[PDB]
């Protein structure tokens, strides 16, 4: 009916995941449950802006609007 | 009443819980459940309960006074926010039974099963009964814990409100 | 919309990825202590991952008896009135 | 700092000394506990899941509260200095209070009337 | 349905919510910067606010200390 | 004055038919929820006219 | 599928 | 329900402190009735007071709403302790540190708005200036009297 | 706020009072004074129906802006020019009232400065 | 901690019984045993703007204007505003322009 | 349909339409749309209803009551003159109530019509109301639920007592 | 009144001749008939009041009296045929014919011109009351009820005849009309303190009077639902009919009379309000609401102004109503599961729908949501005792917010939450019910379009 993904891919590495490993590993300690939490840092969810990012979006086409907006007014008020 | 063993367990997940009610992001909530985890491991084997009730008495001490004073709760837990959400659409079984005959008319073949259901129960009362009877302590019972049907053919004494109970989402 | 396959292959994908369960040696009938070599404490993480996994909680008296796959996926389908 | 509790805010149960002392006096006293919760538990189902059974299961518990909580007060009732003072606080108390506001209050009102110092210019609703 | 769950991945997206979150967002964006083009004074200040400490004494009628 | 008044008060009365046809009068729960969101978005109307005479 | 809903009556 | 199942006085022996133990369906060592003064409780169980919300929610009661199973002793109050009313639950914070902090944060505002108060802020700016004699009319002035003129000059 | 902490935290007896100024005579200082003209006259405000705040010494304007706003309905994007006239009326009419603050202030401490004189 | 061997079995009994249930509410084919584009939106709201707008508008229009209004003061209105260089429509007076203004 | 001079209203001073744009009004339009769909409707079914009133004209009377002796000429416990007399104040009374909400009416529209400018321009009304509630006031005030013509004539006593008092000392 | 008197004796032969399962509805559709011919005392004058014979009058406040008396024998009947139904032939006929007798008592006794004649009457009304609670009551507590309810009222009747002979014997007559020309002012002395409690404290004792209320929470919880609907819609408002009437003759001494009565009054409502948040016998709840709302009701007579008698008017009718229909709630309950412990059956919005609609609108007609003519009047009495002292505000405004608190937890604890899992003889309501329901709460409610006919004569 619902097709799991396939469990093999879930892998700690490139993910900050991979850095806790790290700093347990120093103590002699090891989390085992890493694994179930790497989805969350990979595919689609890998990368998601920053707080700026967020409150810029649409600002790249809201910014070419006002440019060819202004530069219509300006041809206007030109003639 | 509850073991020295069970209260130990009830802790560390009580804890684990208000752990990541604090951490929030979850590679910082795993480095942190493991630091935990290998201190509830240095003194695993002790054997001096005294020593170990200490150590208990002690963690929830320190367990008070660290605690979220909002912890996360599942949203259909006691105390979430969709705790009871759903029991105003609960209704009784025994209510359809004071349905019109013109309501009944609507649905002939789930109310012919639902005969057989009433018979069922009714054929088993008796036997339920005397197995009860038969099978508690002179003095009466003393735990809550009810057996299991014995012979085959047999129901398991008192079933009827745990098997057609309302469903979790009823409508 | 749970079903009792989709159940079993939720609370069996949860445990592959534990690295302290050997995901060869797992089965819907292994018994966390005695066929899988697992404690009390780690018997409590695998009942706290099945609760994030399904979005519910087991209550401490409940979650103490699961005790192998199986009888985790019949508390679940219990609870939420999984028939099929 | 230790957890201080209140009459509304109790003594969490992780926290209580006695929770920890469990002898083999109090483990006795709590399989006696669990075996009268059993006994009524055991009396209530089987009127509960009895197929035949439509109406009410009366429950004597409920009974005993709702008469303790009216019909056996007075039969158990002592005039005696506790009763007394209460009674005579609460009940003649606040009437005599009461009557001082008010009375102090009209009779400065109906002073100023007759005297035309009160303004009373668009009041003639009453 | 016509977006089918998924398990431990993205959602599914459809065009028409992507497009129309980017233009509407897109919009602000273009509401800001061309408000803020004619009427940078609402932001700003309307007026100059003077300085009352470089007023004259003549013009606020002060006279000289001996008068 | 005629029209100002007249819309203002079926402003108010529009809000209310959905509750008096609850009287089953004429009645049709098929979409009962889209009736009442079909008088607020129609009342809304109504009530921009007078709306609009009183900034002029 | 469709699974029937159990309410009191509402003939009356 | 018969007398003997009805509450009763004051119990006196010990033999009649078993009796009304038996009557509430509690363990004589359990049992404890209200002081004997003539308040009127009778023989009627003094039990821990406390919430309704404090019992345990998954244990499978009677009355899952209430948390009272069928049979058991009610407290006097219940009603008090239902679990829409008073909750007596263990705060994260103690009773007394929660007064003094709620109390001293009220304390602190209301004096510094007494400050503020007599400290008001303000611009420097002289009075608004209004034209015929402050509007003398227009405020309602009688106009068969006539107002000290207010005058105001350029600057 | 400047002004606040010279009365609160300096001399007061050298700052304006704001509830109590003017204290001087208006032609202190101010050989032949002018009177302020009122161009709107007091029927006109209330057929205008001016808001009792609004009938200041800038009215006017206001008047002006009113009678465009209705005149160019639905076009509410019109008499920009005329609400930047009662708008700047206005601006002059606070800077107006900076004055005084200032002169008073002047005046206070030239008072004190002189009270010098007399017992130095 | 696990199930005893008894409360395995009464739960697999129950668990058995509650699934049988749980099936017996699936409505069959036949259940309820009833008793017995663009155009058509612009109906639609037609007739629902007539029997919700226009009727209503009908009924208050004629109830004010023949009941309401023909008793004093059940409709007030603030007397319009009047500027200066206006002309009443009752008389044709012209109302004077203000003042000539300082430049400003 | 009413007397004006009961219920005054100053003349109404509309503006004339002075447009300062190019663009339509929208209003006007709707002004348009509004008399020929709503008014020009409705007035049909009036004259229709008022054409069946026509034929059927038929007259009702305002109540006139003649003056009775007042309780000042009533003889004491004649209750057949006390009668008359605590009949025709009762039917005074509820009269006065509603001179009251005259003028109280009066006050409220002016308030409503003058807007901004009520304050001034409805000085007359804020007399007349203040004038006529004074009046009221001596007249039925403090006389209680259970009040009479034998009350009122006891309050008015005392009052011209005191005047008297006042006047002579004065 | 021969008009009513005559057909009210009438629907005794019908009881009695009536095929043996017809008397209810016999009597029912009779009753109804002779309600509607009640609406014809509504001729009432700005001035003068209908004066029909030297035995009988009406004016504006018996009418809506009358009026309220004759609609509640049908709902009575209609109340009481079900718990009366295995009684046998002949004991139903006598129930019903001492609630025809009430109402014939009460009828003449709102419209007697006389006030001895009044009295008799206003007493008469004891015996069949007293007889329908201690026979036809449930519980052994029935018994003691019919002690307490006689004995508090013949306690401050007795002195009220003395006083009324005494007055006769001094003015020469008791006629209301005469009382109203020929009443001369109260002078102060031990002799008019004394007259005054005479004449007042009967009147007091049935409100009833917090201090002498105690009766009241015994003669509800013990009496039939019809016993229940009259005592509290009715029998009441013999109380602050009799005040209303008997303070024209006790000017100005209720000027300083009165205080102990408001101060218990006003500190009576609370304590009453308060304490329905603690009953724990939803009839009980129910009988001391009444209590809280009648201290108004003597609050307002006492201070006697035109707006604290319109207020006082427009209260007794609507708590008459409403008290009733609170009653009928409740019993409609108990008719299920036999008990009137509030929390014993809960969540019965789940089991019981429409009946639930019913509970919310006679919970928000006690808390008078306005414009319901339970606000009217309750705000006309706020309106006029802030006028006798604005302090009055701090004690009315308190026991709104009481009187709304109690109102909804009665509301929540029986309707809301879970529903009890034992209880399981929940049957649907059936149209006698909602019928009964109905025919309180429509007259409740259509009041709110024309208030002035139970304003009364104030008005
Ligand atoms: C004024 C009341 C006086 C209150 C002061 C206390 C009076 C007092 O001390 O009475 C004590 C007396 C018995 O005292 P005690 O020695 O304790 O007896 C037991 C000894 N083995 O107790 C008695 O037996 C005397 C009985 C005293 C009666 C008290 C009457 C007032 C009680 C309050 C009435 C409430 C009125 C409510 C008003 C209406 C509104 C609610
Ligand atoms: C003027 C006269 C004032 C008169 C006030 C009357 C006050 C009545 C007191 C309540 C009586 C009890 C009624 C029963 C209500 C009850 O018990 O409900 C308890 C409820 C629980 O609420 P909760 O904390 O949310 O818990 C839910 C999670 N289990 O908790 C509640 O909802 C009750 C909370 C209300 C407590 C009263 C608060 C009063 C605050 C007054 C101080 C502010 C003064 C005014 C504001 C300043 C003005 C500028
Ligand atoms: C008077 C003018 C009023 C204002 C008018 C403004 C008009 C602006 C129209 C904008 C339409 C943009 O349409 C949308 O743009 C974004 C730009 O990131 C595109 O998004 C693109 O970048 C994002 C990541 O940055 C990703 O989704 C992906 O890489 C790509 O799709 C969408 O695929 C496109 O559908
Ligand atoms: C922009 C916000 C503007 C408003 C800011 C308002 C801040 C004002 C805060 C006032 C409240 C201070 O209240 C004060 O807190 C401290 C901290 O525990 C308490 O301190 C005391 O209790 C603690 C804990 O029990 C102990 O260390 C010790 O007994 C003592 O330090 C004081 O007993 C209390 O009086
Ligand atoms: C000279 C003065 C004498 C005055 C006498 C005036 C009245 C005389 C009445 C005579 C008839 C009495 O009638 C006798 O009693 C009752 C009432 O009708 C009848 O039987 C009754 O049964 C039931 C009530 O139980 C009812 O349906 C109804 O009241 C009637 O049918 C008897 O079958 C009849 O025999
Ligand atoms: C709320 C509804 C109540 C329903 C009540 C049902 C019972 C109705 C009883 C009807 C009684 C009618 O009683 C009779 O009516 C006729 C009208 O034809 C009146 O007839 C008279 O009325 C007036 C009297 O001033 C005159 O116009 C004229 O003398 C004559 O027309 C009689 O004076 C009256 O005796
Ligand atoms: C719920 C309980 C309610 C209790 C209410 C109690 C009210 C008490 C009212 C007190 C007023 C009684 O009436 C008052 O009595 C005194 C005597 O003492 C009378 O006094 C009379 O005899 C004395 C002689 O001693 C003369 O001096 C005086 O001239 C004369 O008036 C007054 O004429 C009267 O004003
Ligand atoms: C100068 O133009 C005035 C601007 C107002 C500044 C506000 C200063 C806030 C200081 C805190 C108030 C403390 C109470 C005395």
């Amino acid at each position: 009916k619902m097709e799991l993904p396939d469990y093999k891919q879930w892998k700690i590495e490139g993910t900050p995941l991979e850095t806790v490993q790290e700093k347990l590993a120093a103590r002699g300690l090891r989390d085992p449950w890493g694994r179930n939490e790497a989805w969350r840092y990979m595919g689609g969810f890998a990368n998601n802006v920053s707080f700026v990012g967020a409150l810029l979006k649409g600002f790249k086409w809201g910014f070419a609007a006002f440019v060819v907006a202004i530069g219509a007014e300006y041809y206007l008020e030109s003639q | 009443y509850l073991t020295h063993q069970q209260k130990v367990l009830r802790l560390y997940k009580r804890a684990l819980r208000h752990l990541e009610s604090w951490c929030i992001h979850r590679d910082k909530y795993r480095y942190f459940a493991c630091l935990l985890r290998a201190r509830f491991d240095e003194h695993k084997n002790e054997k001096d309960m005294v020593k170990a009730t200490q150590l208990l008495r002690e963690a929830e001490e320190e367990f008070w006074h660290g605690q979220h004073p909002q912890p996360y709760i599942f949203p259909e837990s006691p105390g979430g926010t969709s705790y009871e959400r759903y029991e105003c659409y609960k209704v009784p079984e025994w209510c359809l039974d004071d349905w019109h005959p013109s309501e009944k008319a609507m649905y002939p073949d789930y109310f012919a099963k639902r005969e057989q259901w009433k018979k069922l129960r009714r054929e088993s009362w008796e036997r339920e009964v005397k197995q009860l009877q038969e099978e508690t302590p002179v003095g009466g019972p003393r735990t809550e814990a009810l057996p299991p049907a014995r012979k085959q053919g047999d129901l398991p004494p008192l079933w009827w409100h745990i098997v057609t109970r309302p469903r979790e989402r009823p409508m | 919309p749970l079903t009792l396959e989709g159940i079993k292959d939720r609370v069996l994908y949860v445990l592959k990825l534990y690295d302290k369960i050997d995901p060869e040696k797992l089965s819907v009938n292994s018994h966390f202590m005695k066929d899988l070599g697992l404690d009390s404490l780690d018997q409590v993480e695998i009942i706290m991952a099945m609760e994030d996994e399904f979005g519910f909680e087991i209550p401490d008296i409940d979650a103490e008896k699961l005790m192998c796959p199986q009888e985790i996926v019949d508390y679940i389908a219990d609870k939420k009135d999984v028939y099929e | 700092p230790k957890y201080e509790a209140s009459r509304l805010s109790s003594l969490p149960t992780t926290l209580d000394p006695a929770e920890y002392d469990i002898s083999s006096e109090t483990r006795k006293a709590q399989a006696e506990r669990l075996a009268i919760r059993s006994r009524l538990k055991r009396e209530y189902q089987l009127q509960y899941y009895d197929p035949s059974r439509r109406g009410v299961i009366e429950d004597p518990a409920l009974v005993r509260w709702t008469y303790a909580r009216s019909a056996n007060i007075y039969p158990n009732f002592r005039p005696n200095t506790k009763t007394s003072l209460l009674g005579a606080l609460f009940g003649i108390g606040p009437l005599v209070f009461w009557y001082y506001v008010f009375k102090t209050d009209r009779d400065r009102k109906e002073k100023l009337i007759q005297e035309g110092k009160l303004d009373r210019t668009f009041n003639i609703s009453y | 349905a016509h977006i089918e769950p998924r398990y431990r991945q993205f959602p599914q997206l459809t065009r028409s919510q992507v497009i129309q979150a980017e233009f509407f967002s897109a919009t602000m964006w273009f509401w800001i910067l061309w408000r803020f083009w004619h009427d940078s004074d609402a932001v700003l200040g309307h007026f100059p606010y003077p300085d009352p400490s470089q007023w004259t004494d003549e013009e606020l009628g002060i006279p000289p200390d001996d008068e | 004055m005629n029209m100002f008044s007249s819309l203002s008060l079926v402003t108010l009365l529009l809000l209310t038919m959905p509750i008096m046809m609850m009287s089953f009068n004429t009645y049709k729960p098929s979409n009962y929820p889209l009736y009442v969101k079909t008088a607020i978005s129609y009342a809304f109307i109504t009530s921009m006219i007078p709306t609009m005479m009183f900034i002029h | 599928k469709r699974l029937f809903i159990i309410k009191p009556s509402g003939f009356y | 329900i018969t007398k003997d199942m009805l509450p009763g006085p004051y119990p006196k022996t010990p033999e009649e402190r078993a009796a009304a133990a038996k009557k509430y369906n509690m363990r004589v060592e359990d049992y404890e009735p209200y002081p004997d003064d003539g308040t009127g409780y009778g023989d009627y169980p003094k039990l821990p007071d406390r919430s309704q919300q404090e019992r345990d929610p998954w244990y499978d009661w009677d009355h899952p709403d209430l948390r009272l199973n069928w049979g058991e002793p009610m407290h006097w109050d219940l009603d008090m302790y239902i679990r829409n009313r008073v909750d007596t639950s263990p705060t994260p914070v103690n009773w007394n540190l929660m007064c003094k902090h709620l109390f001293g944060f009220v304390a602190f505002m209301l004096f510094m708005f007494w400050v503020g108060e007599t400290y008001p802020a303000y611009q420097p700016v002289g009075p608004k200036q209004y034209p015929y004699n402050n509007l003398y009319l227009e405020r309602g002035g009688d106009p068969n009297k006539e107002p000290e003129p207010v005058v105001h000059y350029e600057i | 706020g400047a002004h606040l902490a010279r009365r609160y935290l300096g001399d007061a007896s050298v700052e304006p009072d704001p509830l109590r100024m003017p204290t001087f005579p208006p032609d202190y200082g101010f050989p032949e004074r002018k009177e302020r003209e009122m161009v709107a006259t007091q029927q006109e405000m209330n057929d205008a129906q001016l808001v009792l705040q609004q009938r200041d010494y800038c009215a006017h304007y206001l008047i002006r802006f009113l009678k465009c706003k209705r005149d160019s309905f639905p076009n509410f994007l019109a008499c920009k020019h005329e609400r930047h006239d009662w708008d700047y009326c206005e601006h002059l009419d606070y800077v107006k009232r900076m004055k005084e603050f200032e002169r008073e202030r002047r005046l206070l401490q030239r008072k004190k400065r002189r009270e010098q004189r007399e017992a130095d | 901690s696990g199930y005893t061997p008894e409360e395995k079995l009464r739960l697999q009994q129950l668990r058995e019984l509650r699934r049988r249930w749980l099936k017996d509410q699936e409505l069959s084919p036949r259940e309820p045993v009833l008793p017995p584009n663009v155009i058509y939106k612009t109906y639609r709201h037609s007739i629902f703007a007539f029997t919700h707008v226009l009727i209503p508008v009908w009924i208050i229009h004629y109830y004010l204007k023949y009941h309401v209004t023909t008793k004093p003061y059940t409709i007030v209105e603030k007397k319009p505003r009047i500027f200066p260089g206006d002309t009443i429509l009752e008389t044709g007076e012209v109302i004077p322009p203000m003042k000539e203004f300082p430049d400003q | 349909s009413w007397d004006k001079d009961v219920y005054p209203e100053p003349p109404r001073r509309t503006p004339a339409p002075s447009p300062q744009t190019s663009l339509p009004n929208p209003i006007t339009y709707l002004t348009k749309a509004f008399d020929l769909l709503v008014d020009r409707p409705v007035t049909l079914v009036r004259e229709f209803i008022e054409r069946q009133h026509a034929k059927n004209k038929y007259y009702y009377y305002h109540r006139e009551f003649r003056r009775v002796p007042d309780i000042t000429e009533c003889q004491e416990k004649d209750v057949l003159c006390m009668f008359e007399a605590e009949m025709q104040w009762r039917r005074d009374y509820k009269v006065d109530q509603e001179i009251v909400n005259i003028i109280q009416e009066r006050l409220k529209a002016c308030q409503q019509r003058e807007g901004e400018s009520h304050r001034q321009n409805c000085a007359k009304e804020l007399e007349q109301f203040t004038q006529v509630v004074k009046a009221y006031q001596d007249r039925y005030h403090d006389l209680g639920a259970h009040y009479s013509a034998r009350k009122c004539l006891a309050k008015q006593k005392q009052r011209m007592l005191a005047e008297r008092k006042a006047a002579k000392e004065a | 009144m021969l008009k009513y008197i005559i057909p009210t004796i009438m629907l005794m032969p019908l009881t009695w001749l009536s095929k043996n399962n017809m008397i209810w509805v016999n009597s029912t559709a009779h009753s109804l008939l002779i309600s509607f011919t009640s609406l014809l005392l509504m001729n009432q004058f700005g001035d003068n009041s209908l004066n029909f014979s030297l035995l009988f009058f009406s004016d504006s406040l018996s009418t809506p009296l009358l009026i309220l008396t004759m609609w509640l024998l049908p709902l009575m009947l209609m109340a009481s045929q079900h718990h009366l139904s295995k009684e046998n032939l002949t004991r139903k006929k006598l129930f019903i014919t001492m609630l025809i007798s009430l109402q014939l008592f009460l009828i003449m006794t709102f419209t007697a011109m006389e006030l001895i004649l009044f009295y008799i009457l206003f007493e008469a009304t004891l015996v069949p009351t007293l007889i329908i609670i201690t026979r036809w009551g449930n519980q052994t507590e029935r018994l003691n009820a019919g002690l307490y309810f006689l004995f508090y009222t013949l306690a401050g009747s007795l002195p009220l005849l003395v006083a009324l002979i005494y007055i006769q014997n001094t003015v020469g007559s008791l006629n209301f009309l005469m009382l109203q020309y020929w009443v001369q002012p109260v002078h102060n002395s031990w002799s008019n303190v004394f007259m005054w409690l005479a004449c007042m404290m009967a009147f007091m004792v049935k409100m009833p009077l917090y201090g002498l209320h105690l009766w009241l929470p015994k003669a509800h919880v013990e009496a039939p639902i019809a016993g229940s609907m009259v005592l509290a819609a009715v029998l009441l408002k013999l109380g602050g009919y009799g005040m209303l009437r008997i303070t024209l003759i006790l000017n100005p001494m209720t000027d300083f009379m009165a205080y102990p009565f408001i101060m218990l009054s006003l500190w009576g409502m609370i304590m009453t309000s308060s304490i329905c948040l603690r009953q724990t016998d939803l009839k009980s709840l129910i009988a001391y609401s009444s209590v809280s709302h009648m201290a108004l009701v003597i609050v307002a007579i006492l201070i006697q102004t035109p707006w604290s008698y319109m207020g006082a008017t427009a209260l007794m009718i609507a708590h008459g109503l409403t008290s009733s229909m609170l009653f009928c709630l409740a019993n409609s309950n108990y008719e299920r599961i036999h008990s009137r412990t509030m929390i014993l059956a809960r969540g019965l919005q789940t089991l019981l729908p429409l009946m639930a609609t019913w509970w919310l609108l006679a919970s928000l007609t006690n808390l008078a949501l306005p414009p319901t003519i339970n606000l009217i009047g309750e705000l006309f009495v706020v309106m006029s005792t802030f006028s006798w002292s604005n302090i009055t505000i701090i004690l009315m405004g308190v026991n709104m917010v009481i009187t709304a608190l109690y109102s909804l937890y009665m509301l929540i604890m029986t309707q809301r939450g879970k529903y009890t899992y034992h209880i399981n003889n929940i049957s649907p309501s059936f149209t006698r019910e909602n019928a009964l329901m109905s025919l309180h709460i429509l007259p409740l409610l259509l009041l709110t379009l024309n208030p002035k006919i139970i304003l009364g004569p104030l008005y």
